[PDB]
């Protein structure tokens, strides 16, 4: 007769990925043109 | 009062002899560049600077 309970991690070093990793599809996304708001910042700084 | 007036008058009269001063210039840079690069042929691999 054996009766006990255990809980184990998903060892995220090995497993834990295999997902979408929402970094991508957003880092390759507008991060450049949104950064390009340097144009507007320069505009406001000129009149500042 | 007359001494104050004559002192003010002589002071305000004696200015024309000299007129000159200094100047200065600055050179400043601001960096707010957040750049992205892709490992070409491997779009998953990517680097942010």
């Amino acid at each position: 007769d054996i009766n006990f309970y255990t809980r184990q991690v998903i060892d995220p070093r090995l497993c834990g990925g295999l997902a979408f990793s929402p970094k991508l599809n957003l880092f390759r996304y507008l991060d450049a043109m949104s950064l390009s708001w340097n144009r507007s910042r320069l505009k406001i700084s000129r009149a500042t | 009062v007359v001494d104050w007036f004559v002192n003010f008058g002589d002071v305000i009269a004696g200015f024309t002899g000299g007129y000159s001063d200094d100047s200065g210039a600055t050179a400043s840079w601001r960096f707010d560049d957040k750049k992205v690069f892709h490992l070409k042929n491997i779009p998953s691999a990517m680097v942010i600077v």
